[PDB]
């Protein structure tokens, strides 16, 4: 038989292993297919009824999770368009901290509809301009849907109710307990005239009993042991050092040079006397506990035991700073008797044991403090990891509420209203860009549908009833999860809400990613290495 | 198809089949340790790649030594480890419970039922069961000073009934109780030393209210110094006593031979200064974590004293706690308040080895075990058996509530849940019924391991519990049913509470997984 | 505490560094994900000298990876222990030097050394008080030798009085992989002499003749040679990384080991580590110069360098200073002076 040799020009100068795709049929449609596959991968984990997923990475580590960002991080994607979608989702996670699945669902829907718009006859530029016009209109419409702005962010009973919705979709069936725990921990440290910093909430995981035995502590817990023979204090003055608890020496090489016998006899006694004087001078200021970030010498430990000083060491360079913030102490690079202003104060310091784990606890009787800790108890490491992820989501929700106080209804009410008003706007646009606009509105129906598909009901009836009830003027009506037959419910009365800022950023980033993917026309790929 | 989404070699499974496969794998995991439960339970032998073998009856150990790689099966290993960490006993009941929970609801999963209904039913049932256990447990407020030891002895005897040392349980239980009546208020497990010496009978094991430890490496002259004292004073040290360089940074420059001789004499003068400072304090036994030279050995031998070097740190801390001194890193102030005091010190021959014994201290917060066996795995299994009793005694000292064993509490909870299920309508009724029926795998396994007819015994137990017999379980020796609260089969309620919570958590976690993805390598 | 940053240049340098870091990480308990699972805290007394701790508990190496061709970074990222490095520390070009010293030193290097100098500035900003640099490269290549030498000069300009150590491979006696190897080696030794405190010359054939005869079983590729070099480097740096009966940084070894500043070339050894100032170095250079002249007398391959900007007298100065180095080494033995040129003529008259 015969062969089709090659085409002259660029096809003959291309290296071996490289690829070149050009045109709509070889570039655009294949990208749309890849994005659709990526969206279908994570669609099933949306909402309170979304099911858990289990992933094993290339190092044989195990993840059991519902969060979309973690799932995308643990997978190994190869197609560039899916990489753009993943990067958009990660940017949304970094900017806000919740709503990394709305991005994927919306972008997939937008590209899926753009495929048929291109099939019918429209050009890519018109689709793009319609999408931008619709996005601007949606951002204009959104502020009018806001209801129930947050009133007081230092009231425990209101904060507990505001954070319940963000955790219900991760730990359905345990939302009240975790919500109350996170509310206490967050209300503890919010400072007046204060930026709320997220770092100041710490999580400690100890294997043991069920989740319901978890607790919150106003202070710190370290998984360490005491170096000395004193074990507890009842009123602690704390001195913190970043240098080793030992006799300090020259930076340049130094040798002890002796010429007579008497110096040889007296050297060790001189060193011991100096070390004793230093320890006694430190102790005379009233410090009961010394915390260091380096080595402790044997003689220094012996003299600390002589004068009843609790000695703890930890080597992280970051736990030391956080402890200094917790107790109000200032680190010292020298081994000198500290001044009163550099004293830390703690109500209790003690060594305890929880379920085979030995810990050292710095505990305050104060209600505010500077940082706080959450102690989690579970029967499996994966469960505690999932609970930690839920805690992070709740804390980020509190931070966003600090930034902006406005809430919008959830459960699909906002998306239905946006789609209705965008369709109404698009019916009055004369030109070819109206079709694109209408498609944009239809892309908002993928959010309620998914919910219904996860709840085990028929999405078409739910969407029809939502449209029918929104035609009458009820803007706060969404899907009812408890019912086994399709139904609708008032979300404002039932307290299902979500932040304005999250929805704003989600819409923006999803539209940006979809348009960026649509703009690419031809692809040149090097050979994988 | 030209460019694929994920990397080549990624394996994905989803739907009902993968959930059914996970449930199937959990059954194999539970079968691995199924026949090790009860007074008539066997034990397993596992061999690793190098050739060493290990013989065990403890469930957590067997699960650890199995190289399980199935992601759904690893959860049962994790819950067993957690149960071992928290309470220390009951690491096989939880595994069978979890497997039975999965197996009883497998058929409903096959029919197409939403797993969240199953999860809700499991959570409700677990809450009800834990509340019932807390309600019906027996406790005594001001029991006694003697009725508070008998309860711990019964708990230990029950905890030892299925181990290799069962026949001598009455001999061992007593000892372990004493062991935990001296451990202060923190009850540190490092305060109890376990020593294993080959050769001897199991009835030759002993407990010393004091301390004992092995002989260390010794230089010449150790055999010329006394080996028994009656009221000695002990010096505990952290100082290296031998002729050596003062410091690694040191350097000596000298110009005359007279100063050379003086420098030579200086080192001997320093060492002898330390030795005289030790001697003049009145101590007769000296111990140090750091080496002792031969010169020091002969110096101590010439003055009728005893010395030891390179003592392990744990043993030295244990000696401090038993005798009541303090570790000294310097010899410039050896007062009377920093020395120990015992009532007898001796060095004795124990089956091919030499052991140092400090006994006769009534102020001791420490005890030490000496175990006598015939092969390495024998003493290892003896120690593993004693650990369960130690942990049970510690847990029983704080919270003192007791429930009856043998399966009485399982059948009581099953009856309660079945009576509750008939009240509520819907699929919740069937799911609570399945949960109630899954609780009687413990008495069935006891009867099966013993070699009885389980159906007849289960029918009699169900009839006895439905009528009225709260504490009725299986009598293994008489091959029948009997009251297990008057036969003294007692166990703390924490074991059952933790087992139920852990098993329910594992079942709920396994049921809620939709699909599995494996990445290459 | 007295941090050291490590720089790898070229294919050989990258291959050696990828195993150096692998054999270090297992000692300190680090994982390929960056976490820590060690047992003894003695591993953490001097952990900060080589690893920078990030928020969240990860440890990242203080390393910069450099080459003019993107081939080797793709392998490094795709290989083992290749995901703990900072993703922003990979610097690469688009063409490559093609085993030309002049292209690496003048044309392609000059437009990329600025990126390396902007990365080392950010890596130095995070250390409390740095003490020196580690460099790994080759003398027979273009990117390894010329570009590496230019980088050494630039670092010496930017950081005046910080120590600098190199681990350079050297051409083999009876086999030369590249035709222009003498030129590159001679032109790089000139500027290795005056800009480093110590150099650890490593030969390929000498260490290559250990796997066949001592290891009893091999027909290997560069592979295990690289692992042996990494083991030698770890045995060298254990003093810096770990405390012992007498800990001493590389300066505290050099001061006892280097009496005269310009004679700072060593020959290693390994007995499972030995480092020696054996004057058998004077035998290696005597060979290289012997080749250099033999080619320079014929002006062979000269137009490949002259076209890039270099002048003819640079070779003359390089060979003159190589001869000076050889004579300085020879003046320490007084026994090789017995082997002077045998007299051939017959004029042995009055005086
Ligand atoms: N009680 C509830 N009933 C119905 N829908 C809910 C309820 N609680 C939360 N949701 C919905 O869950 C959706 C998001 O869940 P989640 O899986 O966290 O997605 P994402 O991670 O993208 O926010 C929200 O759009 C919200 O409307
Ligand atoms: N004398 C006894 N008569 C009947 N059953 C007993 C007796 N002693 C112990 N058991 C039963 O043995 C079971 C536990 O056996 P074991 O191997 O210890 O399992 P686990 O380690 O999980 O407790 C308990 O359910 C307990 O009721
Ligand atoms: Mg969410
Ligand atoms: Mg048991």
């Amino acid at each position: 038989a015969l062969h089709v040799p090659k085409a002259p020009g660029f096809a003959q100068m291309l290296k071996e292993g490289a690829k070149h795709f050009s045109g709509l049929e070889e570039a655009v449609y294949r990208n749309i297919q890849a994005c659709k596959e990526l969206a279908q991968t994570t669609r099933t984990a949306y909402g309170p009824n979304g099911m858990n997923k289990m992933v094993i990475n290339h190092l044989e580590k195990l993840f059991v999770t519902n969060d979309a960002a973690t799932i995308l991080r643990e997978l190994e994607v190869q197609h560039p368009a899916a990489k753009m979608i993943v990067m958009a989702s990660h940017m949304q996670e970094q900017e806000v901290g919740d709503g990394t699945n709305f991005v994927l669902v919306f972008a997939g829907a937008l590209l899926e509809l753009a495929e048929e718009l291109l099939r019918i006859g429209l050009s890519v530029s018109e689709v793009i301009e319609g999408y931008e016009i619709a996005c601007r209109k949606a951002h204009e419409i959104l502020p009018n849907l806001v209801c129930c702005s947050a009133k007081n962010l230092r009231d425990i009973d209101e904060v507990s109710s505001l954070l319940r919705t963000s955790i219900m979709s991760k730990q359905y069936g345990n939302e009240v307990f975790l919500a109350k725990l996170i509310a206490q921990a967050c209300v503890s440290i919010f400072p007046d005239s204060g930026h709320f910093n997220v770092d100041n909430i710490r999580v400690c995981k100890i294997l043991g009993s069920g989740i319901s035995s978890s607790s919150v502590l106003h202070g710190m817990v370290f998984k360490k042991e005491t170096e000395g023979d004193v074990t507890s204090v009842k009123d602690a003055k704390i001195a913190v050092y970043s240098c080793p608890f030992d006799g300090m020496i020259t930076e340049t090489k130094g040798t002890v040079l002796i010429k007579t016998a008497e110096e040889l006899m007296n050297f060790s006694k001189g060193e011991e006397n100096l070390m004793d004087a230093q320890v006694k001078a430190i102790a005379d200021t009233g410090a009961n506990v010394v915390v260091t970030g380096g080595k402790v010498a044997d003689m220094a430990l012996h003299y600390a035991n002589k004068y009843n000083i609790m000695l703890v060491r930890l080597n992280s360079k970051w736990d030391l700073r956080r402890l200094c913030k917790t107790v109000g102490a200032t680190a010292l690079p020298r081994l000198t008797p500290p001044v009163l202003e550099e004293m830390g104060h703690c109500d209790s310091v003690y060594l305890s044991e929880v379920g085979d784990t030995q810990v050292v606890v710095f505990k305050h009787e104060k209600e505010d403090g500077a940082i706080s800790t959450i102690v989690l108890r579970g029967s499996t490491d994966n469960l505690m990891d999932d609970i930690e992820r839920a805690v992070d989501d709740g804390v980020n929700t509190f931070k966003v509420l600090t930034r902006d106080k406005r809430l919008v209804p959830g459960g699909g009410a906002t998306e239905i209203e946006l789609a209705k008003q965008i369709t109404s706007y698009g019916e009055t646009c004369p030109g070819l860009e109206q079709y694109a606009i209408k498609k944009f509105a239809e892309a908002f129906e993928a959010i309620p549908r998914a919910l219904a598909e996860n709840s085990g009901v028929k999405a078409n009836e739910v969407i029809s009833k939502l449209y029918a009830v929104h035609q009458e003027g009820n803007k706060n009506v969404g899907l009812d999860i408890e019912a086994e037959v399709p139904a609708v419910k008032d979300m404002l009365e039932a307290g299902i809400l979500d932040t304005y800022l999250g929805k704003y950023w989600a819409i923006k980033l999803a539209t940006n990613a979809a348009v960026t993917v649509l703009r690419v026309d031809q692809i040149i790929m090097a050979k994988p290495a | 198809t030209p460019v694929i989404l994920l990397k080549e070699g990624t394996d994905s499974s989803q739907g009902i089949p993968q959930l059914v496969s996970n449930i199937s794998a959990c059954q194999v995991i539970a079968e691995a340790v199924r026949t090790t439960l009860g007074p008539r339970g066997m034990d397993k032998l596992i061999v690793d790649g190098r050739g060493k073998a290990t013989i065990s009856n403890d469930g957590a150990t067997i699960l650890k030594l199995l190289d399980v790689v199935h992601p759904a099966a690893k959860t049962l290993v994790d819950i067993a480890k957690s149960q071992d960490a928290e309470v220390g006993d009951g690491t096989t009941s939880v595994t069978l419970l979890a497997a039975e929970f999965l197996k009883q609801v497998k058929p409903y999963v096959e029919e197409g039922l939403h797993p969240q209904i199953i999860i809700r039913a499991f959570r409700t049932a677990t809450q009800l069961a834990v509340n019932k256990i807390k309600e019906i447990a027996v406790t005594v407020k001001k029991a006694d000073k003697v009725e508070q030891r008998k309860l711990l002895e019964k708990c230990a005897m029950t905890a030892l009934s299925s181990k290799l040392i069962s026949q001598q349980k009455a001999f061992f239980a007593k000892m372990v109780v004493d062991a935990v009546m001296m451990l202060d208020d923190l009850l540190q497990l490092k305060m109890i030393g376990i020593k294993k010496v080959q050769g001897g009978a199991l009835e030759d094991s002993q407990l010393v209210a004091g301390v004992a430890f092995k002989k260390t490496f010794s230089y010449a002259g150790f055999e010329m110094q006394p080996k028994k004292y009656h009221n000695p004073k002990i010096a505990l040290l952290n100082v290296e006593l031998e002729l050596k360089a003062e410091k690694d940074n040191a350097e000596i420059r000298v110009h005359t031979v007279e100063d050379y001789q003086a420098i030579v004499d200086a080192e001997w003068n320093i060492l002898y200064d330390k030795l005289e400072k030790i001697h003049h304090s009145g101590a007769k036994v000296v111990l140090s974590k750091l080496p002792i030279g031969d010169v020091a050995t002969q110096y101590f031998a010439d003055r009728d004293m005893f010395c030891a070097g390179r003592v392990p740190e744990e043993d030295l801390k244990r000696t401090m706690m038993a005798c009541g001194g303090s570790i000294q890193t310097s010899v410039n102030a050896l007062s009377a308040d920093v020395l120990g005091r015992c009532q007898v010190f001796e060095e004795t021959q124990i089956g091919g080895e030499r052991y140092n014994f400090f006994t006769g201290c009534p102020k001791a917060k420490t005890c030490t075990f000496i175990l006598r066996g015939g092969a390495e795995q024998f003493m290892e299994e003896t120690e593993r058996s004693l650990h369960d009793a130690i942990m049970i005694v510690r847990r029983a000292i704080k919270n003192d509530s007791v429930v009856a064993g043998g399966g009485a509490i399982e059948m009581e909870l099953s009856k309660y849940l079945r009576d509750y299920s008939r009240t509520i309508p819907g699929k919740q009724q069937l799911l609570i019924g399945a949960y109630a029926k899954a609780l009687e795998i413990i008495p069935r396994q006891l009867c099966d391991n013993a070699g009885f007819d389980a159906t007849n015994i289960l029918n009699k137990l169900r009839a006895r519990h439905a009528q009225g017999g709260t504490w009725y379980g299986v009598d293994i020796n008489n091959e029948d049913i009997a009251d297990n609260f008057e036969a003294f089969v007692w166990e703390p309620a924490m074991v059952r509470i933790n087992a139920l919570t852990a098993a329910s958590e594992a079942a709920c976690l396994i049921v809620s997984v939709d699909e599995t993805i494996k990445n290459p390598r | 505490m007295r941090e050291i940053v490590h720089i790898q240049a070229g294919q050989c340098g990258n291959q050696i560094g990828a195993k150096f870091w692998e054999v270090i990480s297992d000692e300190h308990g680090i994982d390929p994900t960056g976490t820590y699972h060690g047992d003894s805290d003695l591993q953490l007394d001097r952990i900060s000298v080589y690893y920078n701790e990030a928020t969240g508990g990860k440890y990242v190496p203080r390393a910069i990876l450099v080459d003019l061709e993107p081939g080797t970074m793709d392998s490094v990222r795709s290989g083992p222990f290749g995901q703990i490095f900072r993703p922003d520390n990979f610097v690469f070009g688009q063409s490559g030097a093609g085993n030309n010293w002049a292209k690496g030193h003048y044309t392609e290097g000059a437009e990329l050394v600025d990126s390396v100098l902007d990365v080392v500035r950010k890596e130095a900003e995070s250390c409390d008080c740095l003490q020196g640099f580690q460099l790994t490269h080759s003398l027979g290549g273009g990117t390894g030798s010329g570009m590496g030498t230019l980088l050494i000069s630039k670092i010496r300009e930017e950081y005046p009085d910080r120590i600098m150590n190199t681990f350079s491979v050297v051409p083999s006696p009876k086999v030369s992989d590249t035709v222009v190897e003498p030129y590159n080696a001679t032109l790089s030794v000139h500027q290795l002499v005056e800009n480093t405190d110590e150099t650890y010359c490593i030969d390929n054939e000498a260490l290559y003749d250990i796997c066949f005869r001592t290891l009893k079983l091999t027909t290997p590729t560069y592979g295990d040679l690289n692992h042996l070099v990494s083991a030698t480097m770890s045995g060298v740096t254990t003093c810096l990384r770990f405390p012992g009966q007498l800990n001493a940084d590389l300066r505290k070894l050099a001061v006892n080991m280097v009496p005269f500043p310009r004679l700072h070339f060593f020959m290693p050894g390994f007995a499972p580590t030995f480092i020696g100032n054996s004057t058998a170095i004077q035998e290696l250079f005597k060979r290289i110069s012997e080749q250099f002249t033999a080619m320079f007398r014929r002006k062979a391959f000269l137009h490949w360098y002259t076209g890039e900007g270099m002048d003819e007298m640079e070779f003359t100065e390089a060979e003159s200073n190589m001869n000076d180095l050889v004579s300085e080494y020879q003046q320490y033995q007084d026994a090789t002076a017995e082997e002077e040129e045998d007299f051939g003529e017959e004029a042995e008259e009055e005086a």
